[PDB]
RNA sequence: GGAUUAAAACUAGAGUAGCGAAACGGAUUCGAUACCCGUGUAGUUCUAGUAGUAAACUAUGAAUACAAUUAUUUAUAUAUAUAUAUAUAAAUAAUAAAUGAAAAUGAAAGUAUUCCACCUGAAGAGUACGUUAGCAAUAAUGAAACUCAAAACAAUAGACGG
């Protein structure tokens, strides 16, 4: 779900101008690619499985039983005064999906405003989604990959 | 809007009821 | 005009569930509250003859007269008859009558066909307190929600179980385009079927 | 990332919690019938002093 | 090749032969910079006259038949439209039939009733004839009778017991039974895990081969069917 | 006490022991015992 | 000593709860998220305040 | 699209104490077609309808996810050394952050998402014409020409206030 998306790329920015440590998001498939991504590139502390009132310390099987009160639970990072993850902001919108061909990802890469898409800033992540895996647009581009522009983290 | 501007709207509706009323009763004794 | 016109909110008339459903209410020895005639005389005789038992145990002021023990259950049969219980009691052993033979297993109350059972009860009861209360828009208000919801119901069953969909329908007594059709409960309703009659 | 995201119940699984959530509503119409008698009961014990001829 | 779309039969049995599909096709609105579906509904020939509303067809373009008709049904991708047409046909046999046997259901019950509220005998009455009559020994025809009324041959202490007895009373020892089964099995399985040897004993002795080589889920599973083949299958 | 109370007002363990063959079935043993 | 965060699965519960009824799916409150207890400062307690009063 | 919709008004049949457009009088006044006083008709009431308009206002469409505190009630639940204590929601008040032209908003007028309605300088104008609906009053829909470089909001310091 992209409206799950936005709520969670809505929820970090709120998290982070509290500087809260340590928050929650839905446990789905995509939220945990998602939130994998952040981490591999060093917006997110930790990444745990968990449930509604706090983070497994131990492995806890998810089953239909429980799969109601599966939370994934992630890390916020804090440098120098500032939050490290300042911004997160859906591109492709509920209402209006972006579908780009390798072609166009390189312009995007390259300073060009594709489809109103503002170009990739320097220190930026852009997320894209091809047959359901979430994977940065630099290593889309390296597979010939073409696929829905997500969003975008800086 | 304010009063001070609503008034001028008044004054508008004033003279349109003003104008009708006026014209009904001619229609009365031209009828 | 010989398009099958049937009404949106009551169905066709003389519906046998509907009326089969109607005419269990109106029985002679109904009780209310969850009674049943039957248990109600075993068990008073099953407390008079516990009470016997207990006087061959424990015991060496006699028996009560079988005439005083018959007004006992009189008083009880009277208080529980549903014939001076609320209206609303009379509604509750409909949904459940209604909910039993729509079901698909013991303890299926969620089933869009068991919903909409459940609906037409209720939206037969209300339509009735409209007809005699024509003035009352709050509960005209309530009565056309509650038929557009029962609508919501069974579109989404003709979507994933078509051939219950349609047996569920011809049992509560409407058609396909009841259904379908969009519906208001407008002014012109109530004239084109005559709903307060004249 | 390599554990399976949800693991579907088993068929045993699924019986055993057919057997408690079955039992769980006919304990609760059981504990109601049982209720409603023992009120019959007590309305029973003072019938004596309701009047009805 | 010819054009071929995908689209739902939206109309038929108005006109001799044609169906209206509904198409729809993804294009770009450049001015909300967005992809959008556009509708579009065609006439479209159905020599066969097999399609109905409701139904997922592909249509294939042919010589100009008419005026507006330009394709034709060229495969039934989905038959939800006929299915609808069949099952109501069924239901109006189904519930009549249904309807009836109810209906005589309710008119015996009535005269059941009816039947009872002629004979003047209660129940409290007859067994306190019941019970006078075996606490004095006097045998009016009237307990023969009741011996009809009831069908209890035989007048004792244990005759009374069983014309009173109470659906709840067997509620109750069902009850028993399925809480009892559900606190075996958890009790059974509980234990056998917490012992690792007396599990694979377990596994082996029900006919397991090699139990100690599976995994906790995979034998876990096999636990719990085996608890519940030795308390449900032998009861 | 249950079945074996001693108060007019009882409740329904009362009626449950009679037919379910309680009240009778110790009746017999409290006599049986006092054989 | 009290753990904070940690939620009871319905398959920690096998057994029948005080009411009799066993519990097969989790409840409303197990269902919202707490991540507020986690950050609210703990009431200290101590049993030797229950003797003193 | 449908339904409901204050007050006034209208169509019939009742009712009519008090109040009270209008009208006729008394005062006040330079004058008083007013404010005040009297007599007081419609109306205000009921029954059956028409009509669908209000500063019909929180001048703030609905829904969902989410974000830092306190206080005060309410509800549910829990506990006991039995009346408090501990929990979880709702409401209200004051706020942090954020937002904003600011006044302020404060769980939204914040962070986001989805859908609908609506706006594009003032005046002309919610007017003209046409159309639709209504017994009617009217209601809805709704322009253009000409003219102008205005027009408007929040806030600031003054001046003034019967
Ligand atoms: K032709
Ligand atoms: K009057
Ligand atoms: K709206
Ligand atoms: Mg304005
Ligand atoms: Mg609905
Ligand atoms: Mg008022
Ligand atoms: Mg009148
Ligand atoms: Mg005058
Ligand atoms: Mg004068
Ligand atoms: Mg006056
Ligand atoms: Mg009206
Ligand atoms: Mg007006
Ligand atoms: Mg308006
Ligand atoms: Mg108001
Ligand atoms: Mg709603
Ligand atoms: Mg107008
Ligand atoms: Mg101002």
């Amino acid at each position: 779900s992209l409206v799950k998306l936005a709520n969670t790329c809505a929820h970090l920015q709120n998290c982070s101008k509290v500087r809260v440590a340590l928050t929650s998001i839905p446990y789905t498939k995509l939220q945990l690619q998602f939130a994998y991504n952040l981490y591999q590139q060093g917006f997110l502390s930790s990444l745990q499985k968990g449930s509604t009132m706090g983070p497994d310390k131990d492995f806890v099987e998810v089953t239909p039983d429980n799969i109601s009160t599966r939370r994934l639970w992630v890390g916020l990072k804090y440098r120098d005064n500032k939050p490290v993850l300042s911004s997160c902001k859906l591109i492709s919108k509920p209402n209006s999906r972006i579908h780009l061909p390798m072609e166009d990802m390189k312009k995007l890469c390259s300073g060009v405003t594709i489809r109103n898409i503002k170009p990739l800033q320097p220190g930026e992540l852009i997320l894209v989604r091809a047959h359901n895996n979430i994977m940065d647009i630099n290593e889309a581009i390296s597979k010939k990959l073409d696929g829905e522009v997500l969003c975008r983290v800086k | 809007d304010s009063v001070m501007r609503k008034r001028k709207k008044k004054m508008k509706k004033h003279k349109l009821r003003k104008r009708r009323k006026r014209e009904k009763a001619e229609r009365r004794k031209l009828s | 005009a010989s398009t099958d016109k049937v009404d949106p909110v009551l169905g066709r008339a003389d519906t046998p569930f509907i009326t089969r459903i109607m005419a269990e209410l109106k029985e002679p020895l109904v009780l209310s509250k969850g009674y049943n005639i039957e248990e109600v005389d075993k068990f008073l005789a099953a407390i008079e003859s516990a009470k016997r038992e207990r006087a061959e145990l424990s015991g060496l002021v006699g028996i009560e007269d079988i005439e005083k023990l018959e007004d006992r259950r009189e008083a009880i049969l009277r208080i529980l008859s549903m014939r001076n219980s609320e209206n609303k009691n009379a509604i509750k052993m409909a949904v459940e009558l209604a909910r039993k033979e729509f079901e698909r297993f013991p303890g299926d109350t969620g089933s869009s066909e068991v919903q909409a059972a459940c609906m037409t009860v209720r939206i037969q009861n209300m339509a009735n307190h409209i007809k005699e209360h024509r003035k009352d828009f709050a509960n005209t208000r309530n009565l056309r929600i509650l038929v557009q919801q029962r609508q919501a119901i069974l579109r989404y069953l003709k979507r994933d179980n078509p051939e219950k969909y349609y047996w569920t329908i011809q049992k509560l007594g409407l058609n396909d385009a009841a259904i379908t059709d969009e519906f208001n409960m407008d002014r012109r309703y109530m004239q084109d079927y005559e709903f307060f009659g004249d | 990332m390599s554990q399976p995201l949800l693991r579907n119940r088993s068929p045993e699984e699924s019986e055993l919690l057919k057997l408690k959530r079955n039992y769980n509503r006919s304990l609760l119409n059981f504990q109601a019938h049982k209720k409603k008698l023992n009120e019959l009961l007590n309305l029973y014990h003072v019938a004596n002093e309701f009047i009805v001829t | 090749a010819r054009q071929n779309f995908l689209g739902l039969v939206v109309s038929q049995g108005k006109m001799q032969k044609t169906v209206k599909v509904r198409v729809e096709t993804k294009v770009f609105n450049k001015k909300i910079n967005k992809e959008l579906f556009h509708r579009r509904d065609y006439l479209v020939h159905d020599e066969g006259e097999i399609s109905r509303e409701g139904d997922l067809v592909r249509i294939e373009a042919t010589r100009p038949l008419s005026k507006r008709k330009f394709f034709a049904i060229a495969e039934i991708i989905r038959n939800k439209g006929q299915q609808f047409a069949l099952y109501e046909s069924e239901a109006q046999l189904s519930v009549a039939k249904e309807e009836a046997q109810k209906a005589k259901e309710f008119l015996d019950k009535r005269s059941v009733r009816e039947n009872k509220l002629n004979e003047k005998t209660t129940l409290l009455r007859d067994i306190r004839t019941i019970q006078d009559a075996l606490s004095s020994g006097s045998t009016p025809k009237e307990l023969l009778e009741i011996k009809q009324r009831y069908g209890i041959q035989d007048f004792s202490q244990e005759t009374v017991r069983q014309l009173l007895q109470l659906d709840i009373s067997g509620l109750e020892v069902n009850l028993e039974k399925q809480r009892s089964l559900i606190d075996r099995i958890q009790t059974r399985l509980s234990e056998l895990l917490s012992n690792d040897l007396k599990c694979d004993q377990f596994l082996k002795d029900h006919g397991v081969e090699d139990p100690l080589t599976l995994k906790k889920n995979i034998k876990k599973n096999l636990l719990r069917k085996h608890v519940m083949m030795d308390m449900q299958q032998p009861s | 006490m249950g079945s074996l109370s001693n108060e007019k007002f009882f409740d329904i363990s009362l009626v449950d022991s009679y037919l379910n063959k309680d009240l009778k079935n110790i009746s017999n043993k409290i006599d049986s015992k006092l054989n | 000593g009290h753990i904070i965060g940690k939620l009871v699965d319905v398959t920690e519960q096998p057994h029948a709860n005080n009411k009799g009824l066993y519990k097969t799916r989790p409840n409303s409150s197990d269902k919202r998220v707490g991540v507020k207890r986690l950050y609210r400062p703990p009431k200290l307690t101590y049993v030797e305040d229950r003797l003193r009063s």
